């Protein structure tokens, strides 16, 4: 499945319809899960040689590069030029402090060879996923430039794969666009909501801004259905309007010394306010003092 | 006007279409908005679908005659949404005002007459 | 190049949390309500 | 004791004398407002960013803000020391000192 | 306007 | 600073008193050199944009126009006096007289309240407005 998709992506990139981009996106989404499973297996296999390597490297690619650069030998963390290009200086210092006191035995030769093969397979899967994402971005820029510039190239490719192209997506209304590929399962979890354009928003204003993100992208489906808007100025204007709306959603005179003129109205016209808002209190048993006796204690207050 | 907006009605035809749209929206038989018109065309309950030629861009209503080619409904494009600028209380000019059949409509036959008049403009 | 002041603090906090969790992994009956 | 008002007056006089007669008709109030914004900015940890202002004007505003901040810090420390010792103050002075502290 | 008066006041103090 | 335009000419100041009638006219007879008049000007600037809709405050220099300090006898370094529609309202401060404030009021709220009370009294026509303050004492403790 992955080899035929890679051959189709190579044949598409060497020659430079719409289902090939969706197939490449599905192959990249499968290869990402395969690389995540390979990174989990490499972290479970290399846990004896470096048990603090998973805590020091939370990323899967960073942990794979650390397992490929250091491996069972913990002496590859002192002034290592290969580990300095993957992680930062503080991360390299934390990895050196973890490898100074690791309290773990080194792995065997077959386990290290299997870990190196899993790291090479994860690197090849990540490279194939990056090539498939680049091919999908090129096909989206050649097919739907406004939809790739407004909501993203991968989101436009997923919308064209789910709806059936730009010709079927143009028919889709804002409600369908808002819940494009939408559904505990989140109601109205549209692809726009599950996208990079909706990820740069607070969760309290993530869905409704997705209503500003999907339906305008539906206008991009009306923009890429014909042969017009090949540059992407409408998608850039929609993205600028969405950014202005997200910036707006996120973050003295003195009255004259005059009073009322006179009182002439009262009863079912001004009495309602004086009975509800300025409601009549007890007006008794709370204003009397009983100057002769003393009800409360001497210092109850 | 826009060349892609087809068909184009006359002045009295647009006045009668605006009167029928106001009579449908005042009797709860008209839906404004592009997504509401698309939902009324996909549901198969919309008697007529009207568009606006003064739309920027005009491609957003371009699926409104094509859905009219998918449900056998008459299509028409007001020169400007301004005709329905107030529409059913809409402050902004209205474009997609899917007029859906209303049970015992006080102007049901009048709406049918508008349909018959909108089917002869596209020739 | 540039100074990332928060980077060293984050690294130290992560190391301390990892060490404590390793110590906390030896606890006997710490409860958890899902 | 009156470092704030004196410094503000000196800065305003310097800016006005530097400013041309063609710009001193109405932009003096604008420069005063910019100085006020700079002062309120340093008192609330909010950066004062006027990219449309001349670099020497920004430098003068920053110098005035630094001088006023130093004077305010010294005055607040002195007032807090006097209050702790038991000096004679009023409600307005106490409120201002509490706010500055 | 106010610039002249401010300068005059400053020059005497 | 001193954004309040000082009426240099004495006759100009008098005409300014006769200029506005529906609001409060306050003239600061303090000389701008002294620090006390500087504090008074700062207090006025605090209420410059607040009491503007109800009052019109002008500065004054007793050296520029001496007739005000020789006829009204404003000998204080910075005395605040009021004149409403050619009628010098008196504020019942309780300092023996009521022609001037004579104190460097460093409280903006107190000045605003005094201005509001003076406006209310002028509207009521009371030549001696009862000041809602115990100005007879230092009001400090």
């Amino acid at each position: 499945m992955f080899a035929e998709i890679m051959m189709k992506i190579e044949e598409y990139i060497s020659k430079q319809e719409y289902r090939v981009i969706v197939d490449a996106n599905n192959l990249t989404v499968e290869i990402e899960n395969e690389l995540n499973i390979i990174h989990k297996f490499i972290r479970d296999k290399y846990s004896k040689r470096f048990p603090e390597l998973e805590s020091l490297v939370p990323n899967a690619l960073d942990y794979i590069r650390t397992v490929k650069e250091l491996g069972n030998s913990l002496d590859k963390c002192k002034n290592n030029e290969n580990l300095q290009q993957i992680l930062t200086n503080a991360t390299i210092m934390v990895v050196s402090v973890t490898a100074s006191t690791t309290q773990g035995q080194q792995l065997s030769e077959e386990e290290l060879e299997r870990l190196e093969e899993a790291c090479d397979m994860a690197l090849e899967l990540n490279a194939s996923k990056h090539r498939i994402y680049e091919y999908v971005e090129s096909r989206m820029s050649f097919i739907a430039p406004n939809l790739s510039i407004i909501i993203g190239a991968s989101t436009a490719a997923k919308i064209m794969g789910v709806a059936g192209g730009l010709t079927n997506l143009s028919k889709m209304p804002a409600c369908n666009i808002m819940l494009l590929g939408a559904q505990s399962v989140l109601p109205h979890t549209g692809y726009i909501y599950h996208s990079d354009i909706v990820q740069s928003l607070p969760p309290d204003l993530r869905r409704k801004a997705a209503r500003l993100v999907a339906a305008k992208c539906t206008l991009a489906a009306r923009v890429d259905s014909f042969h017009e808007s090949t540059e992407g100025k409408v998608g850039y204007e929609l993205k600028d309007e969405i950014e202005r709306k997200f910036d707006k959603w996120q973050e003295k005179p003195l009255p004259a010394p005059l009073d009322g003129q006179r009182k002439k109205r009262g009863g079912r016209r001004y009495r309602k306010m004086k009975e509800r808002l300025g409601l009549t209190e007890i007006r008794k048993q709370a204003n009397r003092m009983s100057f002769g006796e003393i009800e409360e204690d001497a210092y109850q207050e | 006007v826009n060349p892609k907006a087809y068909p184009l009605a006359d002045a009295h035809l647009t006045k009668k279409l605006l009167d029928l749209v106001q009579q449908s929206c005042n009797y709860k038989q008209l839906r404004k908005g592009a997504n509401e018109a698309t939902k009324t065309l996909n549901r198969g309950i919309s008697e007529f679908i009207v568009m606006a030629a003064d739309a920027e861009p005009l491609e957003i209503i371009l699926h409104l005659p094509l859905l009219c080619e998918d449900k056998n409904v008459p299509y028409v494009f007001v020169r400007s949404k301004q005709a329905l600028g107030r529409a059913c209380g809409v402050s902004r000019p209205v474009i997609a005002c899917s007029v859906t059949i209303k049970e015992g409509s006080q102007l049901k036959q009048q709406i049918q007459s508008i349909q018959q008049s909108i089917e002869r403009l596209l020739v | 190049g540039e100074l990332d002041m928060r980077k060293i603090g984050q690294a130290r906090n992560t190391l301390m949390d990892m060490r404590l969790s390793q110590v906390s992994d030896s606890v006997s009956g710490q409860t958890v309500v899902d | 004791s009156h470092f704030d008002l004196e410094l503000r007056a000196a800065v305003m006089h310097d800016i006005l004398d530097m400013m041309p007669e063609g710009i001193k008709q109405n932009k003096a109030r604008t420069i005063l407002q910019h100085l006020s914004e700079a002062w309120r900015c340093w008192k609330a940890n909010i950066p004062w960013k006027v990219p449309g202002l001349p670099t020497p004007i920004e430098n003068m505003i920053l110098r005035y803000v630094k001088a006023k901040a130093d004077w305010w810090t010294n005055t607040a420390h002195y007032n807090r020391e006097r209050i702790r010792r038991g000096a004679t103050v009023d409600k307005t002075v106490c409120k201002k000192n509490l706010g500055r502290l | 306007d106010i610039e002249s008066s401010l300068k005059q006041l400053a020059e005497r103090r | 600073s001193y954004m309040l335009p000082h009426l240099h000419n004495g006759w100009q100041v008098d005409q300014a008193i006769l200029s506005e009638e529906d609001r409060v006219v306050v003239i600061r007879f303090g000389h701008d050199w002294d620090p006390t008049c500087m504090k008074m000007d700062e207090v006025l600037y605090s209420i410059a944009e607040k009491v503007k809709n109800f009052a019109v405050i002008y500065l004054v220099d007793i050296t520029e126009v001496p007739d005000f300090n020789k006829m009204y006898e404003l000998y204080d370094p910075c005395t605040v006096m009021f004149f409403f529609r050619n009628k010098h309202i008196m504020i019942d401060l309780g300092t023996g007289n009521n022609n001037k404030i004579n104190w460097a009021m460093e409280d903006k709220q107190e000045m605003v309240d005094i201005i509001e009370t003076v406006y209310r009294g002028a509207r009521k026509g009371r030549g001696l407005v009862v000041s809602p303050k115990d100005y007879s004492t230092k009001y400090r403790y």
